[PDB]
């Protein structure tokens, strides 16, 4: 029942911007923090950032600081990821993951979406 | 681990959470107990506004109890009443870390008025009628 | 050494018997004769219903002792006493083994009124909530682990019908069988469908001759899933036989329903005939005018029907089956007629609780 | 144990009363627990028993808490212990022909 | 940052074996590591949070032990559905880094 | 002589007993002031919820007036406003042991707003804004 639904695959030219949306079903969206993670094809997992859906506060990795932006909408329970200034290194699968979030701190990422392929 | 701050679980949320965790977020629930905001012959408010008045009246009724076990600095205060052994004689490691509020009131629902009358009478006639004697000097 | 402290606003609920209002979504300008009542007692709905979801609560739902079907039975009687006014009613009085009963004759004006159901909600005042069971394989009673608190429900379409469930709520995963006590032989077994069985049922351009087509293959695979589900509770070795009916009134020996104010009585003899072991069917409907009443005991005769073809397509979504316990195979004939069981299939997963935000707990505080 | 005697070919009466004056769910079955006739609120249903063409009940006494059983054209094989389920009560009545 | 090294990079075993896979952290991370399983073409699913506690829905044949920088995932009996890529990832400090991944066959 | 404990006079029952005896029975009158619970022509749904709205608007105004003259631990509280001796000068044994409440209102009813202005102003501009000077250090 607890599931995250992402948007379809999108192919963009370098120098553009890409926006991906993730919608929650089966749980209260304002009570669990949300992570974004990317996997390159044939490579491992690269963590991107994590957002509180309630206060709108964000935390972004310093390698991608100022290039990736994370927003929310509580009316339709959707979070948005904006990745600007694309290169060929950013092609991969983008995943939104619900934090288990016990004790108001990061614990584990248990509910994962189906993925968005960005080329 | 890392953190970003607390969250908003919603109205009537964290009912399955622990006692000390659910006692942290009473403000959000108490603000929703009053709710508010809202903003042919065609008079259906004769029902609808009726319901609004009833909700307000219900709040005052609860307020009356919390006005007369006199603290009025609400959501937490204390009294001077010791417990009795017939009202679910448990220890602290049973009562504060490992059950919810539902399983607490499920067994305290037998003993509602017997503690409510004692909290009604004892301190409210004993903390009173003694500061007048202390105001003699 | 430890002192009691009071708390205001703890998440504690109790079992209540309160009265809810409807709040359906009407238009307040049409003459569909549902929307007149659907504005008469109902405020318009909200655009943003809340769906707060709980985490660790397990709650005991009950179906056949629920206190929402009597609230159904009150206002649907209030709706049917205003929307479709019949011409002549006969209700016995029998004013007081030494008694005689007399019948009256109440005659009112009976115009021809449009009649199409409108989905309605049932919403609670402040200080209450409705717990809702999110289990896709709910037995019907006992515990539910995925309990969610709800302001108010989805749209329930109040279709009066017998022998089937028409325009109901579809199941999540599989065909469900809900019964208070199996091997009791006296209670109506409610069966929900996981797929809608589409049926056309019309009177084309004798006015009391209506034909009613249902697909053969979809009905066959739906009852294949159904007889798969009845073998779960009966030892996986019994033969299943579906009979047509066993005597009784015309509203219970035949599939009785409504269509545009026309009172349809379709025969289902060729619809329940197969025996199960280890292109379209037409139903001979007869439009009548002197009917029996479900609200009270009595008779009612109504105006002759209007001229023209009448169309109503519908989705079959469930079953009222009844076992024939004998002394081997098992006989299951369709039944119904109890409307509390008719709307228990769409109100099976709801419970009204009253909040009590005033608790006491021992802590170690003073002054 | 109420015992009701009947004559061959006549109409025999079998009474079953409720606790209060209200129409509730009731069922009439036999000793082998095949239904004779039950109710569905405002309606009457006949069971799969052999008395289906000859069993009947009076609709207007249901408001008085009385749920009778009329068996016309009585035969010798109809003599059986008949059970009426009324409000989780098992009123068992013996019938002789 | 904090780098996670997973050993061995590729492991070969048969059905019914008991296997152990080691995650080594470059810095002190206490017990804040989680263990994940990924099938190719599908999203990873969580097995272990708090480095010792089982996630609900995960079968009891999996276990995880460790402290400090030394961390072990142990499968008592290999099933054919258990043959996938295993990951460790921490949350003591920013930024979050995932392990190299261990493919079993 | 021999006793068993207190008795129950009822609603408005203290109008014929002494004021010192009437002071212990303030709470049972104070509970049912709002009463609560309660539970095409329009009666009982209009012209009757107006009575409830009037009762709520009276009770909230009286509770606000009691909370302004700040005690809020209600049904008895003291104040630092001196009593004027020109207002029905009597002894404490004469008033508190021999007189009722209604006869006392019969004499003190000419001075109600002069009481209310002084109680409304003087303490709550003199009890406050000296804690502003007290909490400087
Ligand atoms: C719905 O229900 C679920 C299921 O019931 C429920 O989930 C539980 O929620 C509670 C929330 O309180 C979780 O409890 C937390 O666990 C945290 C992790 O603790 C682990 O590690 C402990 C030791 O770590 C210390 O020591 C090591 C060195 O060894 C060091 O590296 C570490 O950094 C750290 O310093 C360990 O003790 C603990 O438990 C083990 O040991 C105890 C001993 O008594 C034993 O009883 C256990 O069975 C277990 O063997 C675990 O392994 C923990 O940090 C956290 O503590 C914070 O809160 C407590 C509040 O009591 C404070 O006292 C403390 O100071 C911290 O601030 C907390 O205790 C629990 O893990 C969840 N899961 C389960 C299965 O119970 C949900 O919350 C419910 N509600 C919702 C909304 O979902």
């Amino acid at each position: 029942q607890e599931v995250l639904v992402q948007s379809g695959a999108e192919v963009k030219k370098p120098g553009a911007s890409v926006k991906v949306s993730c919608r929650a079903f089966g749980y209260t969206f304002t009570g669990n923090a949300l992570h974004w993670v990317r996997q390159a094809p044939g490579q491992g997992l690269e963590w991107l950032g994590w957002i509180n859906p309630h206060s709108g506060d964000t935390t972004t990795s310093q390698k991608f600081q100022g290039r990736v932006y994370m927003t929310r909408d509580k009316s339709i329970n959707t979070a948005f990821l904006d990745v600007t200034r694309l290169t060929s290194d950013d092609t991969g699968i983008y995943y939104c993951a619900r934090d288990k979030y016990y004790g108001n701190e990061a614990v584990g990422m248990d509910v994962w979406g189906q993925g968005t392929s960005v080329t | 681990a890392v953190g970003i701050g607390a969250v908003f679980l919603g109205f009537l949320g964290a009912a399955g959470s622990t006692m000390g965790a659910a006692s942290m977020t009473l403000t959000v629930q108490a603000r929703n107990l009053l709710s508010g905001i809202v903003q042919k012959l065609t008079v259906w408010g004769i029902k609808q506004l009726q319901a609004r008045v009833l909700a307000v009246e219900r709040y005052l009724r609860d307020q009356q109890l919390l006005g007369i076990w006199g603290c009025s600095g609400k959501l937490i205060c204390c009294t001077n009443v010791p417990w009795n052994s017939s009202w679910s004689n448990r220890n602290l490691s049973e009562i504060w870390d490992n059950m919810t509020w539902l399983q607490w009131d499920k067994e305290i629902s037998n003993y509602t008025q017997i503690i409510y009358g004692l909290l009604e009478e004892s301190q409210n006639q004993q903390e009173k009628n003694e500061q007048d004697l202390l105001a003699l000097d | 050494n430890l002192w009691v402290t009071v708390y205001y606003g703890v998440p504690v609920w109790k079992d209540a018997e309160t009265t809810l209002f409807c709040a359906s979504d009407a238009k307040a300008y049409e003459t569909e004769k549902h929307n007149v009542w659907a504005t008469h007692a109902c405020v318009p709905t909200d655009p943003n219903p809340q769906e707060i979801h709980l985490e660790n609560v397990t709650e005991e739902f009950n179906m056949w002792k629920n206190n929402m079907v009597e609230q159904m039975h009150t206002d649907i009687i209030s709706l049917w006493d205003q929307s479709l006014k019949p011409c002549v009613k006969l209700t016995p009085l029998c004013v007081t083994r030494l008694i005689n009963c007399n019948t009256s004759a109440i005659t009112q004006a009976c115009p021809k009124v449009s009649f199409e159901p409108i989905p309605i909600h049932y919403c609670a005042p402040a200080g209450f909530a409705i717990l809702k069971c999110k289990d896709k394989k709910f037995n019907g009673t006992g515990p539910c682990p995925s309990v969610s608190t709800v302001q108010c429900t989805h749209g329930i379409k109040p279709v009066v019908s017998t022998q089937l469930l028409l325009n109901g709520s579809l199941a999540e995963e599989e065909v469900m069988i809900r019964s208070e006590n199996i091997t009791n032989n006296a209670k109506n077994i409610l069966v929900q469908f996981n797929t809608p069985v589409q049926i056309n049922c019309t009177r084309p351009n004798d006015i009391r001759q209506a034909h009613c087509n249902v697909s053969k293959a979809t009905w066959n695979e739906t009852l294949g899933k159904v007889v798969k589900q009845l073998r779960k509770h009966f030892g996986n070795n019994t033969i299943i036989r579906f009979a047509n009916s066993s005597g009784g009134d015309l509203e219970v020996t035949t599939h009785s329903f409504n269509c545009g104010g026309e009172f349809f009585y379709c025969n289902t003899s060729g619809l329940f005939n197969s025996t199960w072991i280890s292109d379209s069917i037409t139903l001979p409907c007869r439009i009548k005018q002197i009917i029996n009443m479900w609200q009270r005991i009595g008779q009612a005769m109504y105006a002759p029907p209007i001229q023209g073809v009448i169309r109503c397509v519908s989705n079959i979504t469930g079953l009222i089956l009844t076992r024939d316990g004998g002394s081997t195979t098992e006989t299951f004939r369709p039944g119904g007629g109890d409307m509390r069981d008719n709307w228990r299939s769409e109100l099976y997963k709801y419970k009204v609780v009253k909040i009590e935000p005033l608790g006491v707990a021992p802590t170690r505080c003073k002054r | 144990k109420k015992v009701v005697l009947g004559k061959k070919g006549d109409t025999v009466e079998l009474t079953c009363t409720a606790s209060q004056k209200k129409s509730i769910q009731f069922h009439w079955k036999n000793s082998n627990q095949i239904k004779i006739l039950g109710n569905q609120g405002s309606f009457l249903t006949k069971g799969p028993s052999k008395l289906n063409d000859r069993a009947d009940s009076r609709r207007s006494l249901w408001d008085q808490g009385n749920f009778p059983l009329i068996i016309k054209n009585l035969k010798i094989e109809d003599s059986d212990t008949y059970i009426c389920e009324v409000e989780d009560q098992k009123e068992e009545v013996q019938l002789l022909v | 940052d904090i780098q996670l090294t997973q050993s061995p990079s590729f492991l070969s075993a048969s059905v019914g074996d008991k296997v152990t896979i080691t995650c080594r952290a470059s810095q002190g991370v206490r017990n804040e590591l989680a263990w994940y399983q990924q099938k190719p073409g599908k999203a990873p699913n969580l097995l272990i949070y708090y480095a010792s506690t089982l996630q609900s829905g995960v079968p009891s044949r999996f276990s995880a032990t460790g402290s400090g920088t030394h961390f072990t995932l142990t499968v008592s009996s290999l099933q054919p559905e258990d043959f996938a890529t295993y990951f460790c990832q921490h949350m003591s400090s920013y930024p979050l880094t995932f392990g190299g991944g261990t493919k079993v066959e």
